[PDB]
């Protein structure tokens, strides 16, 4: 049983946003279909349900008189109309097919998710400091004052591996993200190897690449 | 034939609180499509059941009660919760299987010069069992001397009036109220979706 | 509402240990409590419905048991791709599908002692306005780690953010960094710039310290 | 849930003239759900209206309330010196509510204070302080200033005052003054005197005491 | 014969617990609405809790979880226990029957308790007394007590007229001082005794002191 999402991305606080979700190898036309979000570092949240047939619709308090459910069982997707989107509904949207074998709701399958970020911040790019080294020695890069989640950090063009650890990011009160990734060499090979922490975040297409030395 | 829930969810007047009506549904097939998407209701929640396994299941009998309540009462028509209307009014059990249903009758129930027709329960010396109902007006003794039927001193009408104005905010609002069990016993079923 | 109260937050344990997970419900839910799966960056999964009904595809290790406000998932020989968060979701009020706040299952490895380093803000951050001091907690074991912020000797609360990576699949070992952000002129006025840290590795707090352009 | 907001915060009126208390809200509130209660000085709260209109049992007439939506009002006609209190609007929601009270002062004729000042017991003496106490009695308006003199010496930072409510019955005010030393220091001094000025007195009024006469 | 008897304020640490009563007579406890409404000194009035006839017991959001409402039967009494007391919590408590609601208002009220939460100690005071030299004054000292309140009368009842009994100052020492005075005829001084009845419940202290011209 599957279950693929799409339509997330980013969205300014007031405007609207559809997802939908195609189901396969399963009767689809005769379950209900759920809804389930999960903000960033928080837990699970049931947004809505939909019947059957499409007919019988309920949803959340949180949600109510704000979005709206829907499917087509001739295309086997089931469909969010997520409107007047406020910074609370920034989070992962879950869509999942109701189990069936009680007389309550439950979910048995899930789908993979999409992000879905809500504020008036623009799509802005990062900007990527090194950190020099002052019994081994440790040197990172620093991704500050970024918009939004995520972006792809690695040492050497995927070279460095071992030793490397790269932190979560962090909404700090400009609304951008900022982000540490270090990584610990042997001190001796401080002066011979080169190291360069390659940066990526493609929502606004950047990719930085800065040399770290001591 | 199709069970009749729109004799009760479409009746004209609605019971007070503390004289609800019960309708029992027997020996019919229940459209419980049609019923849950006909008004726009502002209060729907089900309790060990989902609205929409319901056309799968059958049952002995379907009781639908329904009454009148203010909005700010609203939130005690659930199981496991307490106050003036589900310990003296109207009671659900802790282990409640079936429906609650309510919409805002401020245009229905509500009078320019106030409508005094809807009561509820006020005082009783002991809370209500579950899906038990109180219509008596005897007076009320709150005090070491007896009453004999005569108001007074600790001595109070046990019914209380609503007063509706349509004017009043939403927390102070008439609110029609249905209330669906399902009741499984080891008999027949008669009601089936 | 009914909340759902999960008990412990977290438990660290090794393989082929036996683990229990306790959710009470705020009231009686009868047997509607459902247990999932949720890897991070993955989709929730199924595994126990209705308290006791093992899902289709779930390992026999897992059981579930409980009646009306108190529940138990118990897995009988932990296995290393049990290490995930467990949420417990009631179906009693169907309208209302609430979720418990969760419990991660994390490996219990031996105590290791952090490696403190501290970071000047950069002369390129300077050029911009801002100024970050970055300190750096690496490879210790449990998570919980102060790390403590002094200006001039003065405790510091509320300019900084932590991150913590997940714990590390080769030595199952934690890490932190402490972003100290600040302005360039809240900045060259003082020389000192020090990071105190607290472990169960450290016989007595660990404080690392640079003095700028030195 | 709806607040409900009194004013005014204070309501100064001469006796026999007419209080209106106002309580107002943002929704309208059934006229059946507001109460009134009075709150006299060191007393507990009383029932004065309830239902808006309807006078508890034992209430004089001269307290009514009207008003209905957003606009509740209590009415005190024929003001009274024993009327002075705090009164409060009430109401249930889904809790039950208070406003946060109206003031009700009464206004009076000038009043000069009556003075007397008291030595320190001899009991308390041997105890190691002097207590040494001047009473403004049954005076208003409120406004009184207190200075005590040691031999003549102005006096400041060793004094506390404390002022009493609007009296029931004459609505006048009394103040006490208490000035405070050690025994070893009040041994030292011979004449205690406090001096009020108020403006009820042409000129100030000083009550004084020789030690030891 | 309509009586509400409170009992049970006095001093109480931070953190530390309480209980109040409400004695009845001319209504039953258990047959009525019973509640508890408080005012913290120089402020409004705030309900706290109440318990119906049928059990039910309700408190507002701010003494959740710390106050517990119940009664005696046999005893015809209210019963307010207070845990994890604080600064918040230093109120006169009334009881009431009722719940401020149509048919159902506070009526009647107790006289009130006054709970103290301070770290201070309990002390009982020293009362002196303020001789007098048309009309004239005297008086008593009440030094040095804490916590509050306590009442004066004169002559056990039969002195009213022009009695004022001071509020009470807090000294620098951290104990409180009030006097008690009332005016009489000159003439009297020599052919009628005064003697104050100063009662500080909070230690059962009571003192007569007859006060003489010297
Ligand atoms: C109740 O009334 C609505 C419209 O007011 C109607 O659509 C519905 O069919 C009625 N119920 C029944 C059982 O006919
Ligand atoms: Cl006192």
């Amino acid at each position: 049983v599957q279950l693929v999402e799409s339509g997330g991305g980013v969205v300014q606080p007031g405007r609207s946003l559809r997802l939908s979700c195609a189901a396969s190898a399963f009767t689809f036309s005769s379950y209900d279909m759920h809804w389930v979000r999960q903000a960033p570092g928080k837990g699970l949240e049931w947004v809505a349900v939909i019947s059957y047939d499409g007919s019988n619709k309920y949803y959340a308090d949180s949600v109510k008189g704000r979005f709206t459910i829907s499917r087509d069982n001739s295309k086997n997707t089931l469909y969010l109309q997520m409107n007047s989107l406020r910074a609370e509904d920034t989070a992962v949207y879950y869509c999942a097919k109701d189990g069936g074998k009680l007389w309550v709701y439950y979910f048995d399958y899930w789908g993979q998710g999409t992000l879905v970020t809500v504020s008036s911040a623009s799509t802005k790019g990062p900007s990527v400091f090194p950190l020099a080294p002052s019994g081994t020695a440790a040197l990172g890069c620093l991704v500050k004052d970024y918009f939004p989640e995520p972006v792809t950090v690695s040492w050497n063009s995927g070279a460095l591996t071992s030793g490397v650890h790269t932190f979560p990011a962090v909404l700090q009160s400009s609304g951008l993200y900022s982000l540490s990734s270090v990584v610990t060499v042997p001190s001796s090979s401080l002066g011979t190897q080169t190291y360069i922490c390659n940066v990526n975040h493609k929502p606004s297409n950047t990719k930085v690449d800065k040399r770290v030395e001591p | 034939n199709l069970c009749p829930f729109g004799e009760v969810f479409n009746a004209t007047r609605f019971a007070s609180v503390y004289a609800w009506n019960r309708k029992r549904i027997s020996n019919c097939v229940a459209d419980y499509s049609v019923l849950y998407n006909s008004a726009s209701f502002s209060t729907f929640k089900c309790y060990g059941v989902s609205p929409t396994k319901l056309n799968d299941l059958c049952f002995t009998n379907v009781y639908a009660d329904s009454f009148v309540i203010r909005g700010d009462e609203v939130r005690q028509i659930a199981p496991g919760q307490t106050g003036n209307i589900a310990d003296y009014n109207y009671k659900l059990p802790d282990d409640f299987t079936g429906c609650v249903i309510a919409w805002n009758s401020n245009n229905l129930d509500s009078k320019v010069g106030g409508n005094y027709n809807y009561l509820y329960r006020l005082f009783r010396k002991s809370n209500l069992k579950p899906f038990e109902r109180d219509i008596s007006t005897e007076i009320y003794q709150a005090g070491s001397t007896p009453c004999n039927g005569v108001e007074g001193f600790n001595c109070y009408f046990p019914l209380q009036s609503y007063g509706f104005q349509p004017t009043n905010g939403v927390g102070y609002q008439p609110y029609r109220v249905v209330v669906l069990s399902f009741e499984l016993l080891h008999a027949p079923a008669t009601v089936c979706g | 509402d009914i909340q759902m109260t999960q008990s412990p937050s977290s438990l660290s344990a090794s393989v082929g240990d036996r683990v229990t997970i306790t959710c009470r419900a705020s009231q009686s839910i009868s047997s509607y409590l459902n247990w999932y799966q949720q890897k991070p960056g993955k989709a929730p999964k199924l595994l126990i419905y209705a308290a006791s009904s093992l899902q289709s595809g779930v390992p026999s290790r897992f059981s579930g048991s409980g009646s009306g406000t108190d529940f138990t998932l118990t897995i009988s020989s932990l296995q290393p791709e049990d290490f995930a968060t467990y949420y417990c979701q009631q179906s009693y009020s169907t309208l209302a599908l609430t979720f418990g706040g969760g419990t991660k299952v994390e490996i219990k490895r031996t105590v290791a002692a952090p490696s403190v380093f501290i970071f000047p803000p950069s002369d390129e951050q300077l050029k911009s306005g801002t100024a970050s001091v970055v300190c750096l907690l690496n490879n210790f074991y449990p998570r919980e780690a102060k790390v403590q912020w002094k200006v001039d000797n003065a405790l510091q609360s509320g300019n900084s953010q932590e991150s913590v990576t997940e714990q590390d699949s080769k030595d199952s070992t934690y890490s932190l960094s402490s972003t100290l952000t600040l302005s360039k002129a809240d900045y060259e006025k003082h020389k000192v710039y020090a990071c105190e840290v607290t472990h169960q590795g450290l016989s007595s707090p660990v404080t690392k310290s640079f003095n700028r352009g030195e």
